[PDB]
């Protein structure tokens, strides 16, 4: 037999409700890697609403991944958090000789506090 | 509510088994019937200890939230 | 540069025209809903060729929104608050105080 | 109700956004030739080296697309007598005034409302990329045809989904961040200051839907009122 | 939200809490929520004489929380104080307005229509539960979209469209009440079961999936 | 760990007619009682700036009430006791949290309204008028909320 | 303290691997299983109630010896006589959850009986008791306020409670009970400052 | 961490010029001794947690490390393989630059195989740790 | 079966799952007019100098197309009496439920059974990513068509893979390492670092389904909570 | 898993290796899997006689592990003494509760129907072997899918699927009996062998491919 | 690091679920000879999009066979 | 294939019996192997091997002259 997949992403945002947010989702990509000093996730966002003068940055964002199905009572049933940072960049985004446009938010896993707080002389 | 050891309460439950019928009355180690019943009677044995603990426990608890005397 | 954060920048591909020239402000009028921006052009990127078109890149730093036409004014909101408003800088702000609590 | 015998046949009408409020209902005097409706799934098939995985992510756009001619004799109208032709160059003037008014992204009023008579159903609709399509060839030189592409919104039974009135109970709009907001703007700058200082030292000192009533989410908005009607340090606290 | 239950011929709180949540191990929270002693479940009646807060007997009526609420303390005490009455907190409770409803149907839409009432004595009357639903889904319908002072595109274009009685305007009206019904989130859907029009009066009927 | 109180409060803190609708019984908390013992005997840390134009500086002090109606004067100390008491807690160290009840805000509320039924008569201390009316209701919602709150915790 | 009941299942199937040697399936269905998954679950429910009488026991127990009893929210409950207008032919059936409502205005409660009973064909008089639907003080109400009854029975002349309603007792936390219990242990002391003090406030007159 | 090879430390806070704090953290967890990342917290979910422990490519320390398994049926490409990329004979860890030999103790004591050498000969891999 | 010989023929039908427990079934009326199976295969052929290489990677995907329409005329049903139109119109809004609510909300069935009687075969299907496809064209004046494509899951007479039970001969929970994290719990600071100063001076000097019958896998399992409760070294080694 | 094999007629140990393991070097490990001596496979019975234990002849039963068991010490150590046993500890040992074969078969899907029985002398009867694993499929045949009180979704919906005997209904029965028969995984697959209904009773078997 | 030869890195694709997180180990078995692996995680990039499935890499060093 | 290997490549350019001057089986590169990876795409259902290697310039470049 052949397994059966149902994703259902859900994210929560903490300073617009968080699940109007979530409801526009299109994609996301989470870079996390040890070899580097830094972690760094994208998210792209839908152009329904004008999200430059909603989003400030600095804004938390927590994604929460469905893996399976919730009645089947698979063990993927665990609403586990994918990753959670900080944002630190909104942009407007869109080729209209395509006739389309999106806009992206990107930040890290809470390395840019530390990154930015410069022990001066 | 009082400590019993193990193996009265094995015997006790032995005893009430056998009423009724004759078919039974082999307990030798290798016996699994006789597996059972020793698990169930030393679950009943912890079940009695964990008891009087957690009431000497529960008597602690309130000895301390009667006067506040923590 | 205390304003780098909240300002607007990017690079534009804006019709292909000679008009717009490196250190030129760009002044923009948005018709998706009635807003006004205004920007800075630090890079310009031309592309000519037969194949497809004639394009032009604007690319842009320091912008801002609610813009004014009148007399090149600009946004208002440029020279914000914190603009003029600071002081001089010295210690105590942060663990050298904590041992002076005689 | 098709002509099954037993009802008469009713006509596929649609109902376009009049500019200056309201709707007008437009009618077909004759039904598509050609009818075609798409469901695509946005089911996506990966292959593993050792097994299939099969994911799926729900319904996708729907796709409405017909095909006909307009009569050729004159037919009485509600209001008038208009020939074939001249419902012809109304329907392209309405579908043009729709498209050239949508150059904001998207039409704050409705979409277009698509009414199907011919079987029980009804939707919403967009105009597709392919749009209104005319032609008129040797063959049938006294007839017209429209070639007519639609993509669905949602079904019409049910209201837009940021329209929707939500439970709203207890109150969305507190006054304590009000007037809190208003008492710390009225207090010196002195004040904000020492505020300031007595949260950063409450923060070192950390370690080492409103309703009043059956909520625990206002607890600080009642607490942050408080600390300036009572001088609880020179400043509010938190 | 939650979901009615009632006790089988000697069933089993264990059985009751694996079926509505898989897990059998989720019991303990449910009888939290429920505020029961010991003896969950009990076949004899007459047992519960003695306890009948707390202790509960063949055919009584309990409440199945949400998965997402079975561990919040907050709402087992909300739903411990509210046994049996805990749809009132969803629905609401609001001032009884449908004083006599024999005699502002004919009237329709108009003003001077609705006014407040008192029942019983002293207490001004509130309506509650599912009458407060219907009430509210009633005025929705009748008020016009664009009356009154505040909140806009709340309402319906009802009364435009009176005319005549052709098959279209029929399925338009059916379709504006449709539209009226589902701008509430306290209701899923509607739907048409049957329409009549026979003289020269519209008749027709709907139903509504009204939550709990 | 605490913060220093202005000099004001410190020293406001440190020590016929009847309306029909609500009236006093000079009732104190188990709380406010503790704090008031605290503040009696250990030297809490004072501030030196006043800055804060605002509350009892200037208002409840500039008013007559202190030398016309002491009895009245009295009321007032009990509910900003009351209100110092219950902010003090939430803000820092709740372990005092757990003796306040429901009773201990309820009287309070009562206290304020009859104060302020008083104040109203006087039509030149309306300003003191104004900060109660909205601290009244501030009381209420502890009080529609403080069960919750330590069952929660 | 307590165990759990893979904690308990675990054990108990390990006991049986080592005990004997005859068994060895272990797959879900099984008799030896069931009968396994069932004992532990029946000692896991001993656990909880232990758990939950030492609770109560802490709450209450340590204080209650003391003669003070702490006050216990229950459903208001009283007896309830019915008057039939002529002598019964046939034993009549009163199942349980028979609704009563009150006619007066000023008095929406309503009450219900929670246990089902009989009418003999003999009796002409039945006292049968009836409890409130809602708990507190809520269900206290003054005699002769039903008036009605939601069966409508044609046999039924009138009922009527002959005695009011006081049970509806209303919920105190065990802070105030605390509270009231530390001021009665710190009034005993003897040869103390604040004794002397709280001791001179008895009478009226002593005030300042 | 090593608490027990590691002495007391007297780490300054200013010692990168205007520098963030993430360079003053690489100073302290002294890799590769050490390994720091952030990653959300399996123990409490809804939060993240800054991780610093010691490496795991110690035998026990290997062995406590959670394992996760995951078969052959959710692979969609594979590209893994050697390389020799990195390649040492001579390993060592020498204490901080302050103390030098001509001037001080014993400043490195490194360690080598026999049979390693041959194949690359006198191939060294210092690290300098702050501790020591 | 078929028409020749053996009795009449059964149509072909297709399930669904029922929100409220149960199942419901579908039945065509009218034989599709045209069925397609596609039963691909993942291999791929390379040749080298002077060689061929073959290499394969399972079973493909068999994918299931086929297309039928609804007869006019009324026929008899299991309650009241449903025509074409009406059995086309219920076919739609059971895929419409299967499909718009599948990615959201949720939906109790994991997968549809698909019954070929005629062909006697059986598979469990899932919507392609084509999707339903229904049309009307000129030549059907009452009738209607629909076309629909599927993926096949599975053979039907497989279990679920969630409802699968593996051998598990002997205990599964390892209780003695459950007693040894319980037990670990309550040792004090100094025990807990004794233990781990322990494990590292052990682990410096190394190199110079649970059943005790018929197996080894649980041997350190029992020596841990043996050494912690009679005590090796303050906290224990391993 | 271990495949059995009987020894052939002048037939040696190196042959029966490389006919199954493919190389013959394997043979060195693989006697220490039956436990015999250095006259591994012996013609003459009279020879036999001497210690049949610790020897072979023909007729005999050998036991041919799996490549990946093959070199496991604990394996050759379990098969070198077990001998016969395997098979019963491979398919498992339980608790027999065949009391009443003759009874059981005419309640189907009703409860309290099975119950332990004695054999021997004063123990419990066990089962094992292909008997076990029939009983155990008989036993989940019957098991009703939602009635278990731990670890659901064990059974089979056979109680709601009498219905018109249709075919489609008989088809749907044959599947239910199918995934249910296939739902343990010791058993490969399952496959229906005959159908026949006739008035109101429904008549098949079924053949099951057990491993080994 | 004396055995930095005769290990195995690299980045594998595995299905895209949430279990997977930077320093986990590895643990794979291979069907397609019967074979083996052990891994540790040091590097996790996720992609989902509505366009094309939902995929995870998994970045690994110090690889091992016979596990 | 273990690391470190030498791999020689030789080179046909053209016919053997028709006697052009290309027929020399001239090596075009010698080299000594320091890499060998699985690679595949299963989506495209297809899987390579790759192996790389320098001419040589290993044995110079990793003989690391110590301290």
């Amino acid at each position: 037999m052949r397994r059966i997949r149902r994703p259902k992403v859900r994210i929560e945002i903490v300073t617009y409700n968080g699940d109007e947010f979530g409801a526009k989702l299109l994609g996301f990509q989470t870079k996390n890697s040890m070899e580097d000093d830094s972690s760094v996730f994208q998210i792209n966002m839908a152009g329904d609403t004008y999200w430059d003068k909603l989003v400030m940055a600095n804004d938390i964002i927590r994604i929460f991944i469905t893996p399976n199905d919730d009645p089947n009572d698979k063990e993927g049933k665990q609403e586990r958090l994918i990753q959670v940072g900080m944002v630190s960049q909104v942009s407007k985004v869109g080729s209209y000789g395509n006739d389309q446009t999106q806009f992206r938010i990107t930040g890290q896993s809470f390395v840019k506090p530390f990154m930015k707080f410069g022990l001066g002389v | 509510m009082k400590t019993r050891k193990l193996t009265n309460i094995l015997s006790k439950l032995i005893d009430k088994t056998m009423a009724g019928t004759s078919k039974i009355t082999d307990f030798t180690p290798g016996s699994a019937s006789r597996s059972l019943l020793e698990a169930v009677s030393l679950e009943i044995e912890q079940f009695y200890i964990l008891t009087k603990e957690n009431i000497d426990w529960g008597i602690q608890e309130g000895i301390i939230e009667a006067f506040d005397f923590q | 540069y205390h304003g780098n954060p909240n300002f607007y920048a990017g690079d534009i591909i804006v019709l292909g025209d000679p008009k717009y020239d490196l250190g030129k402000r760009l002044f923009i009028e948005d018709k998706q809903r009635g807003d006004t921006w205004e920007f800075y052009i630090e890079s310009v990127e031309h592309k000519f060729d037969y194949k497809q078109g004639y394009y032009t890149t604007v690319g842009v730093t320091r912008g801002l929104k609610d813009a004014i036409l009148e007399d090149g004014k600009g946004s208002p909101h440029r020279f914000a608050g914190l603009w003029n408003q600071s002081s001089d800088f010295m210690g105590g702000l942060m663990g050298e105080d904590t041992s002076k609590e005689l | 109700p098709q002509s099954d015998g037993i009802s008469n046949l009713h006509r596929i009408a649609l109902r376009f956004p009049k500019e200056g409020g309201g709707y007008d209902m437009y009618r077909f005097k004759v039904n598509p030739e050609n009818y075609t409706i798409d469901s695509p799934q946005r089911t996506t098939a990966i292959k593993t080296k050792s097994d299939i995985v099969i994911e799926d992510y729900g319904k996708d756009i729907e796709v409405i697309n017909f095909t006909g001619t307009t009569g050729f004799r004159p037919v009485r109208e509600a209001d008038g007598l208009k020939t074939g032709k001249q419902k012809m160059e109304e329907l392209q003037s309405r579908v043009s005034e729709y498209a050239m008014q949508g150059g904001s992204g998207n039409v704050s009023g409705s979409y277009l409302q698509f009414f199907n008579f011919t079987d029980d159903s009804y939707y919403k609709v967009h105009l597709a990329p392919q749009g209104l399509k005319i032609t008129r060839s040797k063959d049938e030189p006294l007839l017209f045809r429209y070639e007519i592409t639609l993509v669905v919104i949602g079904s019409l039974t049910e209201a837009d989904r940021s329209a929707v009135t939500t439970e709203e109970f207890g109150n969305v709009k507190p006054n304590a961040s009000q007037r809190v907001d208003e008492g710390i703007k009225e207090l010196d700058k002195n004040a904000r200051k020492t505020r300031d200082r007595n949260n950063q030292e409450i923060s070192r000192r950390e370690n080492t839907i409103y309703n009043p009533r059956q909520s625990t989410n206002g607890l600080k908005g009642n607490i942050d009122n408080m600390a300036l009607i009572i001088g609880y340090g020179d400043g509010g606290v938190s | 939200r939650f979901k009615k239950h009632v006790v089988q011929h000697e069933e089993t709180m264990q059985a009751i809490a694996q079926r509505y949540y898989g897990d059998v191990s989720y019991w303990i929270d449910l009888v939290e929520h429920n505020n029961l002693k010991y003896p969950y479940l009990v076949e004899t009646d007459e047992e519960k004489m003695k306890d009948p807060e707390r202790l509960a007997s063949t055919g009584d009526t309990l409440i199945i929380p949400i998965e997402s609420d079975l561990t919040d303390v907050s709402a087992k005490e909300i739903n411990s104080r509210d046994k049996d009455v805990l749809v009132e907190l969803a629905l609401g409770r609001d001032l009884n307005i449908t004083a006599d409803e024999k005699y502002f149907n004919e009237h329709g839409t108009s003003d001077n229509i609705l006014a407040f009432s008192t029942n019983g004595n002293g207490d001004l009357d509130t309506v509650k539960g599912i009458d407060n639903m219907k009430q509210q889904l009633q005025a929705r319908l009748l008020t016009p979209r664009g009356s009154l002072m505040l909140h806009p595109n709340y309402g319906s274009d009802l009364h435009n469209l009176f005319g005549l009685n052709i098959p279209e305007q029929a399925t338009l009206i059916e379709m504006e009440v449709l539209r009226t019904l589902t701008s509430d989130n306290r209701v899923k859907s509607a739907n048409l079961i049957d329409w009549k029009i026979q003289g020269n009066v519209y008749s027709g009927q709907f139903s509504v999936e009204i939550k709990s | 760990n605490f913060i220093p109180q202005p000099q004001g409060l410190l020293r406001f803190l440190n020590t016929s007619f009847v309306s029909k609708f609500y009236t006093p019984q000079l009732q104190l908390s188990e709380l406010a009682k503790k704090v008031l013992t605290n503040i009696k005997t250990d030297d809490i840390p004072v501030l030196e700036r006043e800055f804060n134009d605002n509350t009892i500086i200037h208002k409840a002090n500039d008013t007559l009430l202190k030398v016309q109606a002491p009895r009245m004067y009295m009321i007032l100390q009990s509910i900003v006791l009351e209100a110092y008491a219950i902010v003090n807690c939430f803000v820092e160290n709740p372990s005092s949290l757990k003796y306040l009840t429901e009773e201990d805000v309820s009287i309070t509320r009562e206290n304020l309204n009859y104060v302020a039924d008083y104040l109203g008569n006087y039509d030149d201390y309306n300003s003191v008028v104004l900060d109660l009316r909205d601290l009244d209701l501030c009381f209420s919602a502890i009080e529609l909320q403080l069960p919750l709150i330590k069952k929660e915790a | 303290k307590t165990r759990k009941l893979t904690n308990i299942l675990s054990k108990l199937i390990d006991k049986t691997m080592a005990g004997t040697s005859k068994i060895t399936d272990f797959t879900p269905g099984s008799a030896s299983r069931s009968l396994l998954e069932a004992v532990s679950l029946e000692i896991e429910q001993f656990y909880i109630l232990t758990k939950e009488n030492i609770d109560w026991g802490i709450q209450e127990g340590i204080i209650e010896a003391f003669d003070f009893q702490k006050r216990q929210s229950k459903r208001a409950y009283g007896d309830v006589t019915i008057q039939f207008y002529q002598p019964l032919d046939m034993r009549m059936y009163i199942p349980a959850g028979t609704t009563f409502t009150s006619t007066r205005q000023e008095y929406p409660q309503q009450f219900e009986t929670l246990v089902d009973y009989y009418a003999e064909p003999d009796s002409t008089e039945i006292v049968v008791e009836v409890y409130c639907k809602e708990t507190g003080v809520a269900g206290n109400v003054p005699e002769g306020t039903i008036n009605t009854i939601a069966s409508g029975s044609s046999l039924i002349r009138s009922v009527n409670n002959e005695y009011s309603f006081n049970t509806g007792t209303k919920e105190e936390s065990q802070e105030d009970f605390k509270r009231r219990f530390h001021s009665f242990v710190e009034s005993r002391g003897r040869a103390t400052n604040k004794s002397v003090r709280y001791g001179a406030l008895q009478i009226p007159d002593v005030e300042g | 961490s090593w608490d027990e090879f590691e002495k007391l430390t007297e780490v300054s806070a200013f010692t990168n010029f205007d520098g963030s704090l993430k360079q003053l953290m690489d100073m302290v967890t002294a890799r590769p001794f050490n390994e720091l990342f952030f990653k959300n917290s399996e123990k409490t979910p809804g939060k993240a947690q800054l991780v610093l422990r010691k490496t795991p490519f110690n035998p026990t320390e290997w062995r406590a490390l959670d394992m996760i398994k995951v078969p052959t049926e959710d692979f969609i490409e594979e590209d893994v393989g050697k390389s020799d990329v990195e390649t040492y004979s001579i390993f060592t860890a020498t204490p901080a630059g302050m103390l030098k030999e001509l001037n001080g103790d014993v400043f490195s004591k490194p360690q080598f195989h026999p049979e390693l050498t041959d194949r690359y000969g006198y191939t060294k891999f210092e690290v300098e740790n702050i501790y020591l």
